[PDB]
């Protein structure tokens, strides 16, 4: 019965990020 | 830790719990209710419910301790 | 909550899939094709209209009504029989 | 014709094995006749049912996780890809005559086994039968409770359906995986790899039909051997003492009572297995990691665990590069509970310093502290059990899910304290009621108005009068209604429609009255002489 | 009183009926929201359809 | 007592003597019907008889119903389904009624005809008499002292060493077959061999592998590619990692691969299209600002608490809910757990479209997916 | 070299007489022998249940 | 230490269960020492082994007649249609450390 | 192959060949014809639990 800790790698951001580029797949 | 006048069948079985156990139990229960306010929830109605119940428990423990400290309650 | 589906005719099921009212995901005609929607309608009606085979269906929820029935019928009857067979004091 | 056969068989048996002294000792053994002393027997009889039906179920179940297509008789699952265990369970339910009945009787017997173990534990705990010399017998009982819980868990996990598979994935996989240092090692020792493996069901089947049943059988044998050779406890009473047992001999009263109770328990289990549906697997479908259902609860004897996991508030720790998840708490929780159940007699022995030999039970009212603790634990267990079922409660009784979650969270603190207080005061108040009866006599409910206007109640003293001389409490129940002391008389003998001739009524009533006086006189003489 | 046990029954019926009617706040829809007079059309299954009103009635 | 006077004891005297030998005194035992020839005795006898006869007739009913009732399963909404539904309740009724009636008859016989008795037995418990305790202690001590093992320390030490070593070796050779390293690299990946818990079916395997988000049709070809316009706003989809080289379920190896991707515990993904009127409310996680393709977000369908499928999407609150323990994650805040026992956000899968427009995964999960463990983070 | 006595064969007469007395006392005091209908119905019911099961 | 401890354990056992007479009767039971009276013992002891190893075998065997393709380490049988039981027996032989030894000891 | 041949020769052929109740015994035991589906599980339940318990 003790306290809580937030996950060290679960922060939020403010950058909106770029739209994903169209995908192309290598033959193999 | 009790008398026949308080617990008639005291000789027959375990019939007394030291008041320290109850006092620290109340304090720990209040601390648990308070510490449950840290976590994941947007709303704050539950925080007020926890605060109210912790306040009631602390008030009960404080009154009982004060009355045993002054002599009225034994 | 998501309501009990038993008392709903097929068109209501189809239009609930088709237009998710509130906190229901919306199932479009390409996410769920009309044949898929009709299959789901058929299964829902079949499950509503099928009688329980093992006896009395305890609400169709699983172990919770089963445990309540055991504690309130089986255990009550067992304890009553024990009280009948045994003695007091 | 059978008397000569009986005599010749007895002569042959005695000439070959000479069991006469031992058989006579076992036939003359005296067992007290209190109803609560039957509670444990229920857990025995259901277990026997669990053996019998269990063997039947082993003749048709294939516990293979290999995947096949159904092509059975159940149309709403035709062409569905399922494991071999699920298909064989379906074949039991649909393709074997009486297979559904045997499955349901087996599951109902498991539920009654768990419930009766719990009620017997309550009896043992509140009467104080765990006291010296019966501490090890309490330890054996606690081990049996844990084993039965996990045996039933594995049992309903055997048919790989959606609900049981979801329960496996949640508890047996998630909790195990998160343990601090060895969690993943335990998970990969148990499952042979990741959770959706290929060996889990055969392993659980072997554990559940052979290993755990064998351990439980050995522990029940040792348990009953201890109960037999450490003669049964008893409640304080007229002819009772720490150095004797007052009751009935084995032959024939106890044997016939036990056999008839077995038959009646089998009747109850058969009726429930026929008339009530339990675990309708075909409605759940084969287990699929991508599907789950809203009503995800285990069998009730495990429900508390889930309730704990539902109520503990997302407390996780992150040491140097490592994660300690919330599920760890749950594991520790269970551990502590089991620990606190196994070593209770020694805890109370340390706390009260009471290490004396005890054969006379305690009424729960005479031990207000232990009764308060037991009520507290029962309240906490019930609260966790209902918090496991809080989604169904929310659906049926209109209440929000967050409301039930927070009621459970606050309750697992507030409610046990209230229940402790109420139970303690209630036990002491029952003591006071006993003392009031002993000191004034039973209240007969009859009110007289004296010539000067005094409304008095007629009291029936239980001893002599000087107003009665106040008797001394002797740890035994007291009468508080006059119909229970015989004042209510007897009805006219007959057939509920036609009386018997008054001569037969007189003969029977006089004979019964004489027999009652003779029995009470015999008990009084034994009590007077021994004391 | 003439019926001492019927008296205690009356008291406990009071306590538990009052608790049942007040427990409508526990419902997400809330307790009865149609007045204490419970006028007819406003109280139907259509208008005021929650469970707090049903708990009120019972 | 001698044989001559044993020959001249009545049965009651012999019972008394036998009980007295065992330590039992029957201080009360009286016949249930002292008064001969009454109608009440006849009535009670017939009552016990009727209960046993009801048990017999119910056992006969069990035999008949089992042998002759129509028991085979009948399809939905057809004739004979009522008789099939009654099949098992009739087995239960007949069996339970028969054995319960037999038990009731036995109880009634005990209560009404077997004489009531009150026997008293002496416990003889506690310490044994000093003769027994001393003799058994002397026998044990004499065994240990005549063995001479105490005064031979080399033999005792060697025996302890050898027994402990054999026990340790046997225990290790017993448990050792079950011990598996969870971190042995066994899963191929576009970055070598990796442990199972670090990988799922979304992990690319040859550095540019096209992994399609395929819906489960629940049927030959149970998975099919899907396009972004196949999800209406506020709609939810369960997608799986399906590649071209997995097949369409016709060939047996194709079915094996499709089964192994449908049964992957970390495979299912929840794909949700946010309504544009709410896309301003989206808060994005650091390092995942570019994982959505417009209005379509993709998260794991595995709860971060204990691995159940958190598969309840409430669109009007954008809340992902897990029914196993009632965890709530906010789909507008990178699936951050806003309620319940979950303390970690759901993993977000990067998605985009290929040249044809079919939705594909734009990489792997940027973290482990399921419930946490020691070696995470 | 230890020698133990068998004490086998038939029991001493007191034990045999007392065991036979206890068993016949149970069977006789139960008065089931003079209840023809109860015994017959018990046999029939037990056999019917056994056949059905 | 291990003398007073043994005395205390004996006193506790005798006060709780009073087996001294029965235990002494069991300790003083005389057994003839002929070698052939050991033959039955063998049948007992091997049985115990059959239990122990047997339990071990239940932790890895799958009793199924469902058809599978082997796909294992033992090359001469790869790609062969077999049953799930035969496959798991081969897995006991080849995939589990000490599985072949336990199998052979059991047989 | 060896133990399957043994099952076919002894457990199946001899059981099948018996008079009046022979084929009935075979079909009760194998659940059908000889290459059934409920033979290995049945023998497993007889062999790890039933017969060892009786023994
Ligand atoms: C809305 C609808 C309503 C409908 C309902 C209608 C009902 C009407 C409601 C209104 C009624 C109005 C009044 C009615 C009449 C009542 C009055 C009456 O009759 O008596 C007079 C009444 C008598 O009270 P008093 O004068 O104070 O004397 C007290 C007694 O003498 C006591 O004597 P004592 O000294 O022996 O006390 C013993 C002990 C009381 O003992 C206890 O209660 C403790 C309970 C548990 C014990 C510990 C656990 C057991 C050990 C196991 C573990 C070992 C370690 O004292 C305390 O400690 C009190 C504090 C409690 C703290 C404990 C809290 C937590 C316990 C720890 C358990 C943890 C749970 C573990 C589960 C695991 C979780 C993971 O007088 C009053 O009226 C006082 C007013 C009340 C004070 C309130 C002031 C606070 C401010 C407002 C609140
Ligand atoms: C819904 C449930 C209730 C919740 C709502 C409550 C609303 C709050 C109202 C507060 C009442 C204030 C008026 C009383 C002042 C108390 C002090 C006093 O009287 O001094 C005289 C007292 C006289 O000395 P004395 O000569 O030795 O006493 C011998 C006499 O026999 C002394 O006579 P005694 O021993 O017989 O006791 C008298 C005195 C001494 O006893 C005490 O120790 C009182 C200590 C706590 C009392 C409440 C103050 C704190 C409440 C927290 C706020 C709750 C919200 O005070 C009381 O016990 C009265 C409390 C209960 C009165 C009514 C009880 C039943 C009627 C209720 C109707 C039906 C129930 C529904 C509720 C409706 C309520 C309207 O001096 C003291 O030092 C006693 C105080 C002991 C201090 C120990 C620490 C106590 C812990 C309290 C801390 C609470 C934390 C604050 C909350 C922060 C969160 C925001
Ligand atoms: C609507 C609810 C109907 C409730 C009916 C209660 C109204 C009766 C009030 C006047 C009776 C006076 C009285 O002393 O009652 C005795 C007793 C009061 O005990 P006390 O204080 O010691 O009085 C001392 C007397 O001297 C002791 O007098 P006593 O020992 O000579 O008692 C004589 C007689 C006194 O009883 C009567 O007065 C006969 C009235 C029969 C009422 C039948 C109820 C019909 C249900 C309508 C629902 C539609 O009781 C009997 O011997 C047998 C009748 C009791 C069975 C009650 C019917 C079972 C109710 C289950 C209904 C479920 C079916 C629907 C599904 O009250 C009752 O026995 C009835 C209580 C019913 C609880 C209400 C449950 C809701
Ligand atoms: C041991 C006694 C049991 C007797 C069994 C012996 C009878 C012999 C043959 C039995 C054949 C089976 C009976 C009928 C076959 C059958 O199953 O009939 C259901 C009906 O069920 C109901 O509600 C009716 C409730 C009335 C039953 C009352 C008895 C219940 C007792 C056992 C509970 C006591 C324990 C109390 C617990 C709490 C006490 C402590 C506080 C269908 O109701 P339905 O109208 O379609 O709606 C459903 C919805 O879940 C939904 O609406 C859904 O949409 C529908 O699909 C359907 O499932
Ligand atoms: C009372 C118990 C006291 C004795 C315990 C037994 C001794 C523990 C060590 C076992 C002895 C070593 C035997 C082989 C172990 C070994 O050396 O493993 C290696 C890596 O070990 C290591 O470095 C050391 C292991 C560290 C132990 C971790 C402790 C976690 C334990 C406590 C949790 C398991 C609980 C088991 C409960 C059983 C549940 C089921 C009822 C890598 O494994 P892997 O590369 O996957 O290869 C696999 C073959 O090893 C392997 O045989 C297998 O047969 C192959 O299939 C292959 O997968
Ligand atoms: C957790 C919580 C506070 C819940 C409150 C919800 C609630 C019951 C509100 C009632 C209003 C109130 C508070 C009234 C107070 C006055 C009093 C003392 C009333 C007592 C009467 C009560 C509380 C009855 C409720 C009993 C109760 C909650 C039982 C648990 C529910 C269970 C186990 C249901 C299981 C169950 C289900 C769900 C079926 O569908 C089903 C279908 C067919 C046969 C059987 C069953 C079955 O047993
Ligand atoms: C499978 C589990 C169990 C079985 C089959 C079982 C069976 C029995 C039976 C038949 C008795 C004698 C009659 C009676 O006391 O009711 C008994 C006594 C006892 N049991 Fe259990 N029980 C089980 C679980 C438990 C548990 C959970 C506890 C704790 C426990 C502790 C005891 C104790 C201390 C006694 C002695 C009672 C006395 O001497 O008065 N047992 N058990
Ligand atoms: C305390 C003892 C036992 C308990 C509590 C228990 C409990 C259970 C439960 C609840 C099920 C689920 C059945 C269903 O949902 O259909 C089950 C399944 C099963 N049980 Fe048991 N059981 C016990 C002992 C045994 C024994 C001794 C055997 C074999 C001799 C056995 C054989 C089986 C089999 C084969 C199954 C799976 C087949 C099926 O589900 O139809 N069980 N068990
Ligand atoms: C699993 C099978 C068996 C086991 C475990 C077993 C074990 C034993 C043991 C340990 C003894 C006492 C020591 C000895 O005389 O060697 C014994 C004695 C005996 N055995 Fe067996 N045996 C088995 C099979 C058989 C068979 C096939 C027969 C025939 C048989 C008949 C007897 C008899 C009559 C005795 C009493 C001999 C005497 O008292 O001197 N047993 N058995
Ligand atoms: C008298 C007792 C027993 C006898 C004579 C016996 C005999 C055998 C034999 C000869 C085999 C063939 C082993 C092989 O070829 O690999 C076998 C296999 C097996 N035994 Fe036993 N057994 C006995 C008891 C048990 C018990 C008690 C268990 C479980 C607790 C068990 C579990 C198994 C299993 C699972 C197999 C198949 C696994 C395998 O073949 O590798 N056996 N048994
Ligand atoms: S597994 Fe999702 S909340 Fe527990």
């Amino acid at each position: 019965a003790l306290s809580a800790c937030s996950p060290p790698g679960e922060t939020a951001s403010s950058e909106p990020g770029t739209t994903p580029a169209i995908w192309t797949g290598s033959p193999s | 830790g009790v008398d026949v006048e308080d617990v008639p069948s005291a000789e027959w079985g375990w019939s007394h719990m030291p008041i320290g156990v109850m006092h620290i139990g109340g304090l720990l229960s209040a601390a648990f209710l308070l510490v449950m306010m840290r976590g994941n929830h947007v709303g704050h109605v539950e925080d007020w419910f926890l605060i109210g119940f912790a306040a009631v428990i602390v008030a009960l423990v404080g009154r009982n301790w004060w009355l045993r400290r002054r002599g009225w309650i034994r | 909550y998501a309501p009990d589906l038993g008392d709903a005719n097929p068109a209501q099921i189809y239009t609930a899939m088709l237009t998710g009212p509130q906190n229901m995901p919306k199932f479009s005609d390409r996410q769920l094709t009309p044949d898929e929607k009709r299959d789901i309608v058929a299964y829902v009606r079949e499950s509503a209209e099928t009688p329980s085979y093992g006896g009395y269906g305890l609400g169709g929820f699983g172990p919770a009504p089963e445990g309540m029935a055991m504690w309130i019928i089986g255990m009550v009857a067992a304890i009553g029989v024990a009280m009948w067979i045994g003695s007091r004091a | 014709d059978f008397a000569k056969l009986a005599a010749a068989q007895g002569d042959a048996i005695d000439s070959r094995y000479h069991p006469s002294a031992a058989v006579r000792r076992q036939l003359n053994k005296v067992f007290p006749t209190h109803w609560s002393f039957l509670l444990g027997e229920i857990a025995l009889y259901s277990f026997i049912i669990l053996l019998l039906t269990g063997v039947w179920l082993t003749l048709f179940f294939d516990p293979s996780m290999a995947h096949v297509t159904y092509d059975g008789v159940y149309q709403p699952l035709r062409g569905v890809q399922m494991s071999r265990a699920y298909e064989t369970a379906l074949d039991i339910s649909f393709e074997v005559r009486g297979g559904l009945f045997v499955r349901q009787v087996h599951h109902w017997a498991a539920l009654m086994f768990a419930a009766s173990i719990m009620v017997h534990l309550a009896r043992i705990f509140f009467t104080g039968a765990f006291r010296r010399p019966r501490e090890a017998n309490w330890v054996i009982g606690s081990l049996l409770l844990i084993l039965a819980m996990f045996e039933g868990y594995f049992g309903y996990s055997l048919p790989d359906d959606l609900l049981s598979g979801t329960g496996i994935r949640a508890a047996l996989s998630g909790i195990t995986m998160g343990m601090p240092v060895i969690g993943t090692w335990l998970h990969w020792a148990l499952f042979g790899g990741d959770f959706p493996g290929e060996i889990l069901i055969p392993r659980l089947y072997a554990l559940h039909i052979l290993l755990i049943p064998g351990i439980i059988l050995a522990l029940i044998g040792a348990h009953l051997a201890l109960v037999w050779f450490q003669k049964h406890t008893q409640f304080p009473g007229p002819g009772r003492t720490e150095t004797n047992v007052v009751g009935v001999r084995v032959m024939p009263v106890f044997a016939v009572k036990s056999g008839a109770f077995f038959a009646m328990i089998t009747g109850v289990l058969g009726l429930m297995g026929g008339l009530l549906t339990i675990n309708p697997i075909w409605n759940l479908g084969p287990y699929k990691p991508s599907q789950v259902s809203a009503g995800s609860q285990p069998d009730f004897y495990m429900m508390w665990t889930e309730g704990l996991a539902r109520l503990w508030p997302a407390w996780e720790f992150y040491p140097f590069g490592h994660t300690i998840p919330q599920g760890v708490w749950v594991a520790v929780g269970m551990g502590l509970v089991f620990a606190l159940l196994i070593a209770y007699p020694f805890i109370e022995k340390k706390v009260t310093g009471d290490d004396a030999h005890h054969n006379l039970l305690q009424r729960p009212r005479d031990v207000p502290v232990r009764t308060a603790i037991g009520s507290m634990a029962i309240a906490l267990y019930l609260l966790l059990t209902f918090a496991c079922m809080n989604d169904i409660i929310a659906l049926k009784f209109h209440i929000s899910l967050n409301a039930t979650t927070w009621i459970g969270r606050i309750g697992m603190v507030v409610l046990p304290a209230i229940v402790y207080f109420v139970a303690y005061r209630w036990a002491i108040s029952l003591q006071r009621s006993d003392r009031e009866v002993l000191e004034h006599g039973v209240e007969t409910g009859i009110i007289k108005r004296l010539p000067h206007g005094a409304y008095v109640e007629l009291h029936q003293p239980l001893g002599p009068v000087d107003h009665p001389i106040p008797l001394e409490y002797a740890g035994a129940p007291l009468p508080k209604r006059m119909n229970k002391l015989g004042s209510g008389g007897a009805p006219g003998t007959g057939s509920f429609l036609f009386p018997d001739p008054a001569v037969e009524h007189e003969a029977l009533t006089e004979a019964a009255h004489a027999s009652e006086h003779k029995s009470l006189t015999a008990l009084k003489e034994h009590q007077d002489r021994i004391h | 009183v003439a019926f001492p046990r019927l008296n205690a029954l009356s008291f406990w019926l009071f306590l538990f009926g009052a608790l049942i009617a007040i427990a409508g706040f526990i419902t997400p829809g809330g307790a009865a929201d149609f007045g204490w007079t419970a006028y007819s059309p406003l109280t139907d299954a259509i208008h005021s359809p929650g469970a707090g009103g049903d708990l009120w009635i019972m | 007592p001698t044989d001559a006077e044993l020959a001249e004891m009545s049965r009651e005297e012999l019972v008394k003597l036998g009980g007295k030998i065992d330590g039992v005194e029957t201080i009360f035992k009286e016949p249930r019907w002292p008064v001969p020839g009454t109608k009440a005795e006849k009535r009670t006898e017939r009552l016990v008889a009727y209960w046993l006869m009801l048990g017999g007739l119910s056992g006969l009913a069990l035999l008949l119903v089992f042998l002759f009732w129509p028991w085979e399963y009948q399809p939905f909404g057809s004739e004979g389904e009522f008789l099939y539904s009654l099949a098992t309740p009739l087995y239960g009724l007949t069996f339970g009624l028969s054995i319960l009636s037999i038990g009731i008859g036995a109880v009634l016989f005990q209560k009404k005809f077997i004489p009531e008795e009150i026997s008293v037995q002496d416990r003889h418990d506690g310490r044994s008499p000093e003769v027994h305790r001393k003799t058994v202690a002397a026998n044990l001590t004499d065994a240990l002292e005549g063995s001479t093992l105490k005064r031979r320390k080399v033999i005792g030490l060697s025996l302890g060493i050898g027994l402990g070593a054999f026990g340790a070796g046997t225990l290790v050779a017993f448990i050792g077959g079950l011990i598996k390293n969870p971190w042995k690299p066994v899963v191929p990946t576009a970055e070598g061999k990796k442990a199972v818990l670090w990988t799922s079916g979304w992990t690319p395997r040859f550095k540019g592998e096209t992994i399609y988000l395929a819906r489960a049709t629940g049927r030959e070809s149970p998975f099919v590619k899907m396009r972004p316009e196949d999800i209406d706003a506020g709609g939810m989809e369960t997608v799986f990692p399906w590649r071209e080289s997995d097949g369409d379920g016709t060939t047996v190896e194709s079915e094996h691969k499709l089964t192994e991707i449908a049964m992957g515990v970390r495979n299912p993904v929840m794909l949700i299209r946010i309504k544009p009127a709410d896309m301003h409310r989206v808060i994005k996680r650091k390092g995942q600002e570019s994982f959505n393709f417009g209005e379509l977000f993709a998260y794991t369908k595995v709860c971060s608490h204990l691995g159940c499928p958190s598969s309840l999407y409430e669109q009007q609150t954008y809340r992902i809910l897990c029914p196993c323990h009632q965890s709530q994650f906010d789909a507008l805040e990178f699936a951050k757990p806003i309620f319940g026992p979950a303390a970690r956000a759901l993993a977000q899968l990067p998605i985009t479209i290929d040249e044809d427009g079919y939705l594909v995964a734009n990489g792997d999960f940027v973290e482990p997916v399921g419930p946490a463990f020691w070696e995470r983070k």
